[PDB]
RNA sequence: AAGCUCGUAUCAGUUUUAUGAG
RNA sequence: CACGGACCAAGGAGUCUAACGUCUAUGCGAGUGUUUGGGUGUAAAACCCAUACGCGUAAUGAAAGUGAACGUAGGUUGGGGCCUCGCAAGAGGUGCACAAUCGACCGAUCCUGAUGUCUUCGGAUGGAUUUGAGUAAGAGCAUAGCUGUUGGGACCCGAAAG
RNA sequence: GAAAUUGUUGAAAGGGAAGGGCAUUUGAUCAGACA
RNA sequence: CAACUUUGGGGCCGUUCCUUGUCUAUGUUCCUUGGAACAGGACGUCAUAGAGGGUGAGAAUCCCGUGUGGCGAGGAGUGCGGUUCUUUGUAAAGUGCCUUCGAAGAGUCGAGUUGUUUGGGAAUGCAGCUCUAAGUGGGUGGUAAAUUCCAUCUAAAGCUAA
């Protein structure tokens, strides 16, 4: 119960966008309208950093994040929201 | 050594019947490698990530060489942009058969490749990794 | 075909339900058709049998013969019409077991219940 | 509707029809094409005359 | 093009109507698969048998 | 794990199929007995325990007393009308309070209730109500939002929260032992 | 046996040249 | 000369299952698995299916916990095959997989201990002949077959006993 | 209505062995083709 | 204090459920063989009936039955649909606002010790023996043990479909 922390690398991280707004947010640097992503609603509890990702600023919502992960997201200009 | 395959997939046997004939007649070392790959089992025909295709396509003079994979093909979300080339292989998954046309390239069969470049001309082969196996 | 859940499609069942059936069911199992004359007369194809009926035979070695029942042996699923017998060697004679599927009636012995029966089965008797 | 096409997706959940591996189930037609046959040094006789 | 299909009627005649194929009959034929399926799918209408 | 004599105790669910047909027949029988009613009680939405599953919701047992009272009726009429009740459950969340109340309001709007006296109009029943009032997992955000930053880097927060929690008793001890000086 | 690499390939229950230990 | 064998027919002995493992064929392929169950049906079949669960995709430490690109996902060497030159022989480029070696990154052990700081917290930087079956442009899931291993009466019959 | 086993007839053989193998003789028996 | 709203009991008859009883198509035509036609050939017919059995050998069409519908009979029965006679009722119930109280199970809970049992480990459960309580209390929170909080629950009395 306590030990549900199934990881998500920064690699995958757009398949959550089902297929279609993937393009619409890909061709956008929009700091005003950025896509929100729900790790928890997709069933992932902690972010880990493996990948390299575009610089498109995109929002992410999750509980647990590592340093390279948040650094890369802030490098794209996205942001983490530490929901419970 | 092997002489003919274990499978019963009829089209696979048909491709073998073709590429045996070209390896008999035309003698280019491409066809023998094709055939010796086709005979093999599913472990030793591991799949080929389209990302790996792009890696090997970033080689020098490697922009229009029609890549060949006797095995299967797997889409990869880990990259976002991809070239437009002509790619031949046995089994294209639906995801990568979408991706490649999305890029604009064509996902071709093997017999059509035998029409287009029989002798192994302007081509390349990949054989996916096998010590990610257990 | 069978589209139900309480009737059998099995040999081991129905041979038993034929052999070990009561006389009240053998009355019906030993049915018989009628002549087409009587069919046109009464408006019915077939019937059970009776001691006092005249009949003609249509199959077997005894084809062409006819007569009146003397007895109905339900315990062998058979009927004994007289003037159809076989001489023993010793001058005595035997009745002949026949199935009433292989007979045809030309005259009956009606009763009140038989008129009611034909009315019950689409009577055109008179 | 039920089994899918290139235009209707499948009318089933997450299903596609299968994929051919090959353009056509024939090989005589393929090899009797011309661009292949240009690339073929010729054949023998296929019944060798006995010597000695 | 899904080339053509003709139509008959309950008494039968090649009517003026016609149709295309569904692009399903173009699918392959894998009798190895029919074999390994059918001999795993006819066995599901089985009852036990045991002394 | 067969060192014991398991061979006498084995269960073999051949009768999966037959149970299914008996079950469907029982459904239909109960419904034809219960002819106008929907065969199921309206069950609420509830948000689960055990943080693994807390994102979800779940069709719980029974709505509450208080939510029913907020709809402005009583349990006694609810269980006739086709609505469940739990009583040992207690509402301490307002969105859920509001959602269950909304379900009740929809239900009362969506039904028609006969008299006790009769005249029994034609009703043309439905088989189930879970279909028409489906349990619905709610929205948390629309897909699009603007970015804002706070310069905290979202890892140091967790780390020093951890540190404060594990050293809370000792920092309290420091505070108390300097407080009780002289 | 299944793969991977070689292919005229490293070799030999073997001699000869050379040189040891014994 | 250890044993069994008078004669004939009929019976008569490596199977069935659960869980693991290899090899192969197949489906799908960063996904995979319809069948606990619901619907439907010409009814134990076949056909469809919701949502959850499993396995795998991230490992590692005693654990608290942490957690995978410096580089065109590195360099060097060998490397099938392709391309260029050459009639050829051979030369050059590219060099998949695989192997070796050197490095890097992650996790852990030891040392340093920066900006700051509830003044006792925190962990920037860089090192160790340390180590993991890791990372280094994913590959497995499921079913069937062959046979294997263990336990189930277990190739069959046959032991006194409790 | 098989086999062991048993009888009658027909054929054959036979000095302390029988059965089997290679070839052939004697006797019985036998299928195929000549157009 | 305030206004509001709503009820019951019988029979009758259908209907549903069970037990059933009964009725509901089409060749016995021609030829051959054979002891016998249910076999072979021809010509036909019915089909929400070609499942099955029988009769002098494989019978849709010879019979019983099957299928499809209907017709009655006897029962259980309130399951509801119409009916019909009664009128409860100055009864009973629900509804908000103010106030006062709100009783809540003992040889039991719990603790020790003995024996057994559990996956339950520094002691889960059970039974015996001993000691034996409290009511802003008491149990429980899988690691001991003192203290203080927090959360959830109300025991020692009880019934009931699928």
């Amino acid at each position: 119960a306590h030990f549900w922390k199934p990881v998500l690398n920064l690699d995958k991280l757009w398949t959550l966008i089902p297929e279609d707004k993937r393009d619409q947010y890909l061709k956008s640097a929009s700091k005003e309208t950025a896509p929100v992503i729900d790790t928890l609603a997709a069933g992932y509890g902690k972010i880990l950093g493996k990948g390299r990702i575009p610089n498109v600023p995109v929002i992410v919502k999750a509980r647990f994040v590592s340093k390279l992960a948040e650094e890369k997201i802030r490098a794209a200009g996205g942001v983490v929201e530490l929901i419970a | 050594h092997r002489t003919a395959p274990k499978s019963d997939n009829v089209y696979l046997k048909l491709l073998v019947k073709l590429y045996t004939f070209l390896a008999r007649r035309t003698d280019a070392p491409f066809n023998k490698v094709v055939l010796k790959a086709l005979f093999l089992s599913k472990i030793n025909r591991p799949p080929v990530s389209v990302s790996r295709i792009a890696r090997a396509l970033k080689q020098e003079g490697a922009a229009n060489k029609t890549v060949v994979v006797v095995g299967t093909v797997t889409d990869d979300a880990r990259i976002f942009e991809f070239p437009k080339t002509t790619v031949a292989a046995l089994r294209f998954t639906a995801g990568a058969r979408a991706k490649i046309v999305k890029a604009g390239g064509e996902c071709i069969t093997l017999d059509q490749l035998a029409v287009r470049a029989p002798k192994g001309q302007n081509t390349l082969i990949l054989r996916g990794p096998r010590n990610s196996r257990e | 075909a069978k589209q139900s859940l309480d009737v059998s499609s099995d040999r081991r069942k129905a041979r038993k339900a034929y052999f070990t059936a009561p006389s009240s069911q053998r009355r019906v199992l030993l049915s018989a058709p009628l002549s087409k004359e009587l069919r046109a007369q009464y408006g019915i194809k077939a019937l059970p049998i009776r001691r006092d009926d005249e009949v003609l035979v249509v199959r077997g070695s005894k084809k062409g013969q006819e007569g009146k029942i003397s007895s109905v042996y339900r315990l062998k699923f058979a009927v004994q019409v007289d003037k159809v017998t076989k001489e023993k060697v010793n001058g005595a004679s035997v009745p002949i077991n026949l199935h009433p599927s292989k007979l045809v009636i030309t005259k009956l012995h009606l009763d009140k219940d038989r008129k009611a029966l034909i009315q019950r089965k689409g009577g055109k008797l008179e | 509707q039920v089994w899918g096409s290139e235009t209707v997706a499948s009318s089933k959940v997450g299903y596609t029809l299968p994929s051919h591996i090959i353009s056509t189930s024939d090989v005589t037609r393929i090899i009797n094409s011309s661009e292949i046959q240009s690339a073929i040094r010729p054949a023998g006789q296929a019944t060798q005359k006995r010597t000695h | 093009s899904r080339p053509q299909v003709t139509v008959h009627s309950l008494t039968g005649e090649a009517t003026a109507n016609a149709l295309p194929l569904p692009a399903v009959f173009s699918a392959p034929i894998r009798p190895d698969i029919v074999h390994t399926v059918f001999t795993s799918v006819n066995k599901n209408k089985r009852q036990a048998y045991a002394v | 794990h067969f060192r014991k004599h398991w061979q006498e105790r084995v269960k073999v669910h051949f009768d999966q199929a037959g149970k299914k047909v008996s079950r469907r027949n029982a459904r239909a029988t109960r419904a034809a007995k219960i002819a106008p009613r929907p065969l199921d009680l309206l069950r609420p939405v509830v948000r689960a325990p055990t943080v693994k599953y807390n994102r979800k919701v779940r069709a719980g047992r029974g709505f509450t007393l208080a939510e029913v009272k907020a709809a402005g009726l009583t349990a006694a009429y609810a269980r006739t009308i086709g609505i469940a009740v739990d009583h040992r459950r207690q509402n301490r969340n307002q969105e859920i309070f509001d959602a269950n109340v909304q379900r009740l309001k929809e239900y009362q709007s969506k039904i028609i209730v006969f008299p006790r006296n009769g005249k029994a109009p034609e009703a043309e029943q439905v088989l189930s109500a879970a279909a028409t009032f489906p349990i619905a997992q709610p929205a948390t955000d629309v897909e699009a939002r603007a970015v804002q930053d706070n310069g905290e880097s979202a890892f140091r927060t967790l780390r020093l929260a951890r540190s404060e929690k594990k050293f809370r008793g000792i920092r309290e001890k420091r505070a108390r032992e300097k407080a009780e000086a002289e």
